[PDB]
DNA sequence: GCTGCCCATTAAAGA
DNA sequence: AAAATGTGACTTTACCCATAACTTTGCCGTTACT
DNA sequence: AGTAACGGCAAAGTTATGGGTAAAGTCACACTACGTCTTTAATGGGCAGC
């Protein structure tokens, strides 16, 4: 089981042996350091990345269909 | 047959059935049933004609689930047709091409036929659905 | 039960805690890995049609924007003629050279000549631990999307033959080859100068 | 055609 | 029988195999399945099994499962 | 000058 | 004599929208019985 | 004539099946498989006898 900070992708948190325990990502160290109000925007900005980022799956194919004809 | 065309949920439903009716059938019904008058009114009617016609009313209370169902394809017969031309002359080839690179081919040529675009689920679930010696051997 | 080699993949994963010196590093032509590979197609000679076997290849990749910068196909064994070139495009079509440049434990890599030209464009030798891959990760995974998005799409690939035990005089790509160096290597380069080269990165949200 | 024994018919038994 | 030799398989690999397989028991099998490996599509193997009475039995090519046991 | 007789070698495919 | 590099391209679930082919119900008409 | 039980009409629900997108899950990149022994038959040289 796990839950996501909606204001932090640097943190998360999975049920282990029958503990909450915190998971640490990588835009944790890289977003360490910072104020709890530019994390959560910077949060919320990454999320879309990396949806935004599958949609765009149907540009690489079409590209890669016509190098490959 | 129409017996052997069920399945063992069937035969589970169909024993719900019965013992739902049976007590309507010995003249004692029950105080507390939670069934309805008309569903009991029609699997009793159902049950009495099986028995009336078949010689053996059990299998009237059979549902055969698998009768029903939507077997009819979604997609447009142009679309199936050249999505199997590509799997054909284009995935099964000595080459051990990728699903995703025969894909994106597909996907060009139906723009340029001007025929509605499969989706990578469908290619993948028509290319699992072709497996075998061909599919091997090719 | 198995050795190094076989746990390695199972090692371990070093998670940062801190804002060390970024893995990939902070601005392209800063960390660039150099990887060679034996390119699984065949080839056959371009004038009398022998087969040949299977190309080099040898990748000069920036750690930043995954940019190929430098992609170099010979068919001899790795050795600096192999570094001399692709360092030889990198400061060619782009401009300079890399800051720091990865580089396993190679004999390309040891010699005198590869360290005394780094030395003298003053580039950074980094060198991976020997049987290590992931220290040179970004660039070693390059090769497999060159497989899946080029090389597996061509006649006489060396795919098959990862099944040794079940090759047949009529699969075998010896006689299916159809390929020349030249040409391989032209749609190489186009492949990682205009189809990757605008095609967008998980890991950066651009081309 | 390569290595492949002619064809005839071999006497059987132990002489 | 069980032989065990370094040397490539040939005819000297039938040969003590069926010498072995006479001596533990007394006689050849009657018929006798092989492969299609070239040892075997010999001369010397095929007068071997013919002296002894011997059904010779040769299983298609790439078809392992003739042999199974 | 003509003809018969044992030795090497080429031929590929299957394990 | 020695710290401190996993990626990402190509698949596979998983959930939702649509419709067929029936069961599951209420509700009213009809009828046997009081 | 009033009331309870039976059955037709119909819509409501239930699985089922072929589609769609979005996101969790796999796995190959890590130098690398083609290579070697065995088999009979035909042929082509030299070498020798007539
Ligand atoms: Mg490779």
């Amino acid at each position: 089981q796990i839950r996501y900070d909606p204001f932090n992708i640097g943190i998360a948190y999975a049920f282990v042996r029958g503990q909450w325990v915190q998971c640490i990502s990588q835009y944790y160290a890289e977003l360490q350091g910072r104020s709890e109000k530019e994390l959560k925007l910077a949060s919320i900005e990454l999320r879309k990345h990396y949806s935004n980022h599958t949609q765009q799956s149907k540009v690489s194919a079409k590209n890669l269909a016509e190098f490959l004809a | 047959q129409r017996f052997h065309q069920a399945s063992p949920e069937d035969q589970a439903e169909a024993l719900e059935r019965y013992k739902t009716i049976e007590p309507y059938l010995n003249g004692h019904p029950p105080e507390n049933e939670t069934i309805p008058a008309r569903t009991i009114r029609h699997w009793k009617a159902k049950y009495l004609i099986a028995i009336q016609k078949y010689g053996c009313g059990y299998i009237g209370l059979l549902s055969h689930r698998s009768v029903k169902g939507n077997r009819q394809r979604k997609l447009p017969e142009d679309t199936l047709a050249i999505m199997e031309k590509f799997i054909l002359e284009d995935y099964e080839t000595l080459k051990q091409k990728r699903m995703w690179e025969v894909h994106a081919a597909l996907v060009r040529a139906c723009e340029e036929a001007g025929v509605i675009a499969p989706s990578y689920k469908a290619f993948t679930k028509e290319v699992q659905r072709r497996t075998g010696y061909e599919q091997t051997k090719k | 039960r198995q050795g190094r080699r076989a746990a390695y993949q199972h090692e371990s994963f070093y998670w940062e805690l801190a804002i060390t010196t970024p893995r990939h590093g902070d601005r392209p032509f800063e960390i660039g890995h150099i990887a060679h590979t034996e390119l699984d197609v065949e080839l056959v000679c371009s004038d009398t049609g022998r087969n040949l076997g299977r190309p080099w290849a040898t990748f000069l990749v920036d750690a930043y924007s995954r940019r190929l910068l430098a992609v170099y196909l010979t068919f001899d064994s790795p050795s600096y003629r192999s570094c001399l070139m692709v360092l030889r495009i990198c400061v060619k079509r782009h401009g300079r050279l890399p800051q720091i440049v990865v580089v396993d434990n190679g004999a390309e890599f040891h010699s005198v000549y590869f360290e005394t030209l780094l030395a003298t464009f003053e580039c950074t030798k980094k060198q991976r631990p020997p049987a290590k891959a992931r220290f040179g990760s970004v660039c070693e995974r390059l090769f497999g999307t060159s497989n899946t998005q080029f090389v597996h799409n061509l006649l006489g690939n060396t795919q098959i033959t990862r099944n040794v035990r079940q090759v047949t005089k009529s699969v075998n790509p010896k006689n299916l080859a159809v390929w020349t160096l030249g040409l391989l290597y032209e749609y190489l380069c186009a492949w990682a100068y205009e189809v990757y080269d605008t095609d967008e990165h998980p890991a950066l949200f651009q081309s | 055609k390569v290595g492949k024994r002619k064809p005839k018919r071999d006497p059987i038994g132990v002489q």
